[PDB]
């Protein structure tokens, strides 16, 4: 669906949010995917390979508790040594490439405070009967 | 670039004649092409989209087919008020880019 | 107070190297024919990108590893259920073709018979075809016969330059760099992302790049380094040159039976006179091309530097000639007519016991083919290397680069669409 | 429904000057924008635009000289140039850009619907 | 499961949208999934595709704002020119197979509209925090 | 990552609920998916299956109303003949091994009452408009 | 004499121990696909079947 897709990259973080799903259609099916075990094994390969790369990065969403939408609040508070910008200059100013390569050294620390969602469930049952 | 040529440069016509012109692309562009006139003091119209799709507010009498290189624009029965410059262009590859224009002159 | 809010589909990528997967033409055991790529053809998925320059280096492309490693296993994987001429690794009793031969024919064609097996396991038979001198050796034999096992193309298969074209796998993206006058390496400002590549013809040849694309406007000069001369030089013209490359002498082949089920193609007697094979270039742009291309080498070698070619010295064929494939024959041309200037008739060879790549030996075994060939080709590029006034002489190289020459405008990426940024809403 | 522009006007070389358009009977929130250019004897150059989103486009042959906005509130359209050429005569012109076949988020699909009656500059001594 | 399954097609689209996991709980496993590269690579490819046919389908729903659950309201308004029935007289007299045919003039439409699930998420955090 | 698994299971059922996100990260990624189609090709089937048996299980939770998060109250009563335990008892002194064991004589009749949330989500939608 | 296939193609044994028996074979459906039996009597094999 090459109607749009990175083309999104091309300006900020703000207005690129808003064209998300542009770039998730298009993520299930290569040339393969709309159409001798030797060479045509690897078509075999390669669309077992873009099954299992989806299925990770769903099963991260579905632990962290944002499984569902594009856009999921955490209740994790933003660290004050992650960076240093207005809300406002990173949406405005900065692209997702730029902010990708800015935050890439916490990526290990804020996945693994995701975990909290574990803690909210535990609560959630004892006081929701 | 996409350079976009038409031929003839203009075409002499008169009336109840089948007529047509055409476009060439130097690269293939697909099927994304467009057909518009424009007559003198006048603002552009869009005529045909997408190489064949018709347009409300265009006469069933104006079609058009093409892909690839090679584009056709034809009127199936001329009327006096088609005289106009005719052109094609095309939104395959960016900058987007347009022809010269083929001008049609009614007898 | 700011909170992290987690986002999915963002549009952000990183180099990296994975299988590309091929496209066919639809419009049949054309070689490609057999390992179809599923016909597609609507696909102009073309999106122009804002900003976002990126780079390329053209010498560092992994997919033109992929090129050849496909390509060569498809060459075996076509050629290897065919005959095996275990029969033919025989002494050879060869006297001279006595025929009407001019000059520039003496010594080429010699006559040979041979003890040949038949399909019934009690008899042989006597056989004779005529061969090449390249492919023959006086102790005579065929010449690769000490070396290793010899076969014969299947008759019914045809290594037609079908253009193939390549997409991405899911996951992945195609970046297109459409800067004017790229020299193949660093930012490009402009980039297209794209579905898919536009087709490219698997022509293997040497000195000489034909039927590729031309150049949009200069011609073009790069290289990995334009001071090293132990690399090669690409030329890319923005003017194609025809060339007409002929085999005279009409003939036949003769169906031998060697066995239950297996047949070998002899070559018959020539009809008329003997002539030898030949290319005709245009003297007119031959000297265009290359008073272009000084003009060019001048920008970075002195343009008080005088720039000469010279001829493509070297230990081999397959080093010093230039290779065509038409018709199924093999050919080895004489270039040094071409390169001899400071700033048109080619004779030619032919073989039918190729390498290709080296390796053991492979020798598919060029089948003899009847009547005439007339082949006319298009010259869109040089390749070159500097002896280092300046003299350039025909370069070398794999059939790598007569890849890289059209796959440097494209490159490709791994999409990760999740990330996170901070935010003002809390769950 | 109609594009309703400024009239036209006459500048010496490096001049710069701002051009309008407004939206009769529709929004233009709801559409991409273009504008385009036609020299006397030539046809339709296009020289920029921007979309539903804010995002921007533009070609080498005016980038850095010419820019677009829009302000959806008055619903209006503006280009504005800087150090004008005697090159640039012309007359400008916007167009609504026509409806994509298929969802692309803020990317244009490069032809037009509905075009305004022009508005002609003179660049001269 | 063969105690149910496309027997709910011999009736209305109402009655038979009471017993839609019927049909779900069939999808993802064929004989092959239940139980010499030669011919057997046949039933690794099968299975294989039928997962990416399972995720393909998934993937669209989850584009929509539909991931979870059988019945899901889209705030999107039908147009009058997809049909022109009571809407009683569609779930009562007709079957889906019916059904089907009927619109499927205007499955990439409906589609195409679906999107507005991404304005929907933008409205959403905007007024949210 | 194995930083902890299944060291969950020395523990109680209660004690274990605590730390479920601990397994559900390590059941995507064996070793050939952190990394001549002879010996090679079992790699691929070994993947091929992962798959199947991950997607397995997310589309029971799917069809019972119970995708997303660790723990779903279903509104199924438990009952009586299952166990006889207290609450407090099972969840205080038994392990999930010895809970597995003792009511797997049942888990076909529970499972089969989790279609329930058809009914419900038929009900939801009649008085939801 | 000679065998009659001598001339013309490669020969073979079958192996001793492999026996091509009539064994019936069942089919079934891949997973997203199912199969229609068509139950109407005295079908004379196209069209209509009110029974499946
Ligand atoms: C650069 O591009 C040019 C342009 O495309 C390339 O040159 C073209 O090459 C093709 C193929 O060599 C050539 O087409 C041949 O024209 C002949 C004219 O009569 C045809 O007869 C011939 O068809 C026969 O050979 C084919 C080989 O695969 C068979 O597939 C085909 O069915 C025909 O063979 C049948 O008939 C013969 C009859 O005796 C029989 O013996 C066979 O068994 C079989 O039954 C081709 O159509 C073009 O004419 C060439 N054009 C030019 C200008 O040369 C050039 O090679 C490219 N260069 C590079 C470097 O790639
Ligand atoms: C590729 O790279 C180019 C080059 O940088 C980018 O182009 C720039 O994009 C930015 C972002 O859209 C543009 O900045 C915007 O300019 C608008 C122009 O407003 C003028 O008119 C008003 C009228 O009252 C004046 O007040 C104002 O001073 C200007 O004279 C602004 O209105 C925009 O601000 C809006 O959003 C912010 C968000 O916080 C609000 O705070 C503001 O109040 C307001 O609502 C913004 O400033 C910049 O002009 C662009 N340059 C050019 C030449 O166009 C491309 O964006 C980038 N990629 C893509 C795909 O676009
Ligand atoms: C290659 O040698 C063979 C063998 O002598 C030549 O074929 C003979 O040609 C004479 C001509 O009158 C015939 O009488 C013989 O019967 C032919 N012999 C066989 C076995 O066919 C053949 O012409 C020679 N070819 C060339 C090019 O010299
Ligand atoms: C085929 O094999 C025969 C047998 O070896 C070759 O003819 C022999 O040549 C030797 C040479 O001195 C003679 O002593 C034998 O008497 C010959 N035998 C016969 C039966 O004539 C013959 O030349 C071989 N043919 C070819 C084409 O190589
Ligand atoms: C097969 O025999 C040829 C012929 O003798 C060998 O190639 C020759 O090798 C010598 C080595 O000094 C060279 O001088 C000759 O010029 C070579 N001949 C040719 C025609 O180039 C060849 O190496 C042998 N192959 C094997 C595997 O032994
Ligand atoms: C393409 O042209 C650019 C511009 O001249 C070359 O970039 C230079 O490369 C040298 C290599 O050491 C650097 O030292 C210079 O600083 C580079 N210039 C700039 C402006 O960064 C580039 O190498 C050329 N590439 C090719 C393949 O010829
Ligand atoms: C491009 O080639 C030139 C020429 O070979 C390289 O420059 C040489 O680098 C070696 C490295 O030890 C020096 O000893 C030579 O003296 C250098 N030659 C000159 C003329 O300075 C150059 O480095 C190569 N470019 C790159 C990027 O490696
Ligand atoms: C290159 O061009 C020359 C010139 O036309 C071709 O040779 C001619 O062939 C005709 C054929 O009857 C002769 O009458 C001429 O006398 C020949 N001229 C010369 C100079 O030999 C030549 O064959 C062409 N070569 C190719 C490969 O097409
Ligand atoms: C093409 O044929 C010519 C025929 O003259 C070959 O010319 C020889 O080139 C070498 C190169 O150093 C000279 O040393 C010889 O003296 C040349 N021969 C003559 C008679 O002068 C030429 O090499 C051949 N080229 C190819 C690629 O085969
Ligand atoms: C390379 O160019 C030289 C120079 O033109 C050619 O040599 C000349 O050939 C003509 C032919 O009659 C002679 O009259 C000249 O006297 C030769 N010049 C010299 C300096 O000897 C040479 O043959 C060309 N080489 C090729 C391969 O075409
Ligand atoms: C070399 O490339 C040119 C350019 O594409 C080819 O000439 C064109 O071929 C197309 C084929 O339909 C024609 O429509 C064009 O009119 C041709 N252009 C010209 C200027 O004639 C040319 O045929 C190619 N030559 C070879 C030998 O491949
Ligand atoms: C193998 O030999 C047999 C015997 O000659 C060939 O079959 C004969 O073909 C002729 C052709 O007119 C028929 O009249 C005979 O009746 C055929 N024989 C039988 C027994 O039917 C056969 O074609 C040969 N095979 C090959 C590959 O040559
Ligand atoms: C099975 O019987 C039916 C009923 O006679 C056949 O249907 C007829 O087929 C012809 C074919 O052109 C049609 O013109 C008739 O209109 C059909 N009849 C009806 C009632 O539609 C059917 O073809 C038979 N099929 C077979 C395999 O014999
Ligand atoms: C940020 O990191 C510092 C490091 O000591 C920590 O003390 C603080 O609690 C962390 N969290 C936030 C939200 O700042
Ligand atoms: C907010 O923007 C102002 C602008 O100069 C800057 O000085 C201040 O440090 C910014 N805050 C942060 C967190 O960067
Ligand atoms: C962490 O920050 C250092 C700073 O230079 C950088 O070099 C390193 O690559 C960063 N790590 C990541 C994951 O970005
Ligand atoms: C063919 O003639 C040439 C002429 O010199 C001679 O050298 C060669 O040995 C002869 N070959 C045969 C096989 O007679
Ligand atoms: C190749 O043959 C064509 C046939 O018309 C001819 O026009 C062309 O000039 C020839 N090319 C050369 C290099 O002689
Ligand atoms: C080569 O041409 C350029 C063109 O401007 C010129 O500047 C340069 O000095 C010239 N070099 C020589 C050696 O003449
Ligand atoms: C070769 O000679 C035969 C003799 O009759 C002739 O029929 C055939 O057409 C010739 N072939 C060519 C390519 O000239
Ligand atoms: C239905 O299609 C018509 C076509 O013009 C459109 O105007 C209308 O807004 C659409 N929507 C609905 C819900 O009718
Ligand atoms: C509702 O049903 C009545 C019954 O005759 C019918 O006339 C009317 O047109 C129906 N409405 C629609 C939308 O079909
Ligand atoms: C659209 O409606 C026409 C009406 O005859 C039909 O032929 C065509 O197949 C329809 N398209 C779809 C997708 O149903
Ligand atoms: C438990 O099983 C008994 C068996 O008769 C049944 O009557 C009862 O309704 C079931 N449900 C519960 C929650 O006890
Ligand atoms: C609850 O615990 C007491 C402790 O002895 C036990 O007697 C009683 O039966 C328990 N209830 C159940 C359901 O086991
Ligand atoms: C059911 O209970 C009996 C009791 O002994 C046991 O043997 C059998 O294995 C049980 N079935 C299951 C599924 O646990």
């Amino acid at each position: 669906v090459f109607l749009g897709f990175l083309g999104a990259a091309g300006s900020t973080m703000g207005a690129a949010s808003m064209t998300l799903t542009v770039q998730a259609r298009n993520l299930l099916s290569g040339i393969v995917q709309q159409q001798l075990t030797v060479w045509g094994i690897k078509q075999l390969q390669a669309r077992v390979l873009a099954v299992e790369r989806y299925l990770r990065d769903q099963q991260l969403l579905g632990i962290w508790g944002c499984s569902g939408k594009l856009i999921c609040c955490t209740n994790v508070p933003w660290n004050s040594s992650w960076s240093n910008r207005n809300l406002s200059e990173i949406w405005d100013n900065m692209t997702w490439l730029q902010w990708d390569k800015e935050i890439s050294n916490y990526t290990q620390i804020i996945y693994g405070l995701l975990e909290e969602s574990q803690n909210q469930q535990e609560k959630n049952e004892q006081d929701l009967l | 670039d996409v350079v976009m040529t038409q031929s003839p440069g203009f075409r002499s016509v008169t009336l109840k004649e089948k007529v047509s012109i055409t476009c060439q692309a130097s690269q293939t562009i697909g099927t994304n092409l467009h057909w518009y006139q424009q007559k003198p003091g006048q603002s552009p119209k869009l005529l045909i989209k997408y190489s064949s799709q018709s347009i409300s507010g265009v006469p069933s009498r104006f079609s058009g087919s093409g892909s690839g290189t090679d584009f056709t624009l034809t009127i199936n029965s001329l009327e006096a008020d088609d005289a106009a410059t005719y052109y094609c262009q095309q939104t395959n590859s960016f900058p987007c880019t347009f022809g010269p224009g083929t001008k049609v002159e009614i007898k | 107070n700011l909170w992290v809010t987690v986002y999915y589909g963002v549009p952000v990528w990183k180099d990296a190297e994975t299988t590309l997967f091929c496209a066919s033409d639809a419009k049949k055991h054309n070689v490609w024919a057999t390992h179809a790529c599923v016909p597609t053809d609507p696909n102009p998925q073309e999106i122009h990108l804002e900003n976002v320059t990126e780079e390329f280096n053209m010498w560092k492309n992994n997919m033109v590893e992929q090129m050849h490693t496909d390509i060569i296993s498809l060459w075996d994987q076509s050629l290897k259920p065919c005959v095996k001429l275990t029969p033919l690794c025989v002494t050879l009793q060869c006297t001279n073709v006595t025929n009407n031969i001019t000059d520039d024919m003496r010594g080429e064609l010699k006559n040979c018979s041979f003890n040949m097996t038949t399909e019934l396991r009690d008899k042989k038979q006597k056989v004779y075809s005529l061969f090449y001198r390249l492919d023959v050796v006086q102790i005579y034999r065929l010449i690769n016969c000490n070396t290793s096992a010899i076969t014969q193309a299947c008759p019914k298969v045809s290594f037609e330059p079908i253009p193939i074209h390549y997409c991405a796998p899911a996951g992945f993206a195609i970046l297109k760099c459409k800067d004017k006058k790229f020299n193949g390496t660093g930012p490009c400002p402009s980039v297209s992302t794209v579905q898919c590549t536009h087709g490219i013809k698997p022509v293997v040849s040497t000195q000489l790049l034909l039927n590729g694309s031309l150049a949009e406007e200069e011609v073009m000069i790069r290289s990995e380094n334009i001071t090293n001369n132990a690399k090669n030089i690409l030329v890319q013209f923005n003017t194609p040159v025809q060339i007409n490359c002929t085999r005279p002498n009409n003939n036949t082949r003769k169906s031998i039976r060697i066995g239950p089920g297996q047949w070998f193609y002899a070559t018959g007697d020539i009809i008329g006179d003997i002539r030898q094979a030949h290319c005709n270039v245009s003297k007119a742009t031959w000297n265009e091309t290359l008073g272009k291309v000084v003009k060019q080498l001048r920008k970075h070698f002195g343009n008080n530097t005088i720039i000469r070619f010279a001829n493509s010295s070297g230990g081999d064929l397959e080093v010093t000639t230039h290779s065509f494939n038409c018709g199924g024959e093999f050919f080895y041309c004489n270039t040094s007519g071409l390169f001899n200037s400071t700033w048109i008739t080619l004779p030619c060879r032919i073989k039918q016991i190729i390498n290709m790549w080296q390796r053991i030996g492979q020798a598919m075994y060029a089948p003899p083919i009847q009547g005439v060939i007339r082949c006319v080709s298009n010259i869109t590029g040089l390749i070159l290397t500097r002896d280092g006034t300046e003299t350039f002489r025909p370069g070398g190289g794999d059939m790598r680069d007569n890849w890289r020459s059209e796959l440097y405008k494209y490159k490709v990426v791994k999409i990760e669409p999740l990330g996170v940024a901070p935010t003002r809403c809390k769950r | 429904v109609q594009l309703v522009q400024s009239g036209g006007a006459l500048v010496q070389p490096g001049a710069s000057l701002r051009l309008s358009c407004a939206a009769s009977e529709f929004s233009f929130s709801t559409h991409d924008m273009h504008w385009v250019r036609q020299a006397p004897g030539k046809g339709l150059e296009w020289v920029s635009g921007i979309n539903i989103h804010g995002g921007t486009y533009y070609p080498d042959s005016v980038k850095g000289r010419f820019t677009i906005s829009r302000d959806s509130a008055k619903n209006s359209l503006y280009l504005q140039m800087s150090s004008l050429r005697d090159g640039d005569t012309a007359v400008y012109f916007c167009a609504r850009g026509g409806k994509p076949i298929y969802y692309s988020g803020g990317y244009p699909s490069w032809y037009f619907d509905l075009w305004g009656p022009g508005t002609p500059i003179t660049i001269s001594s």
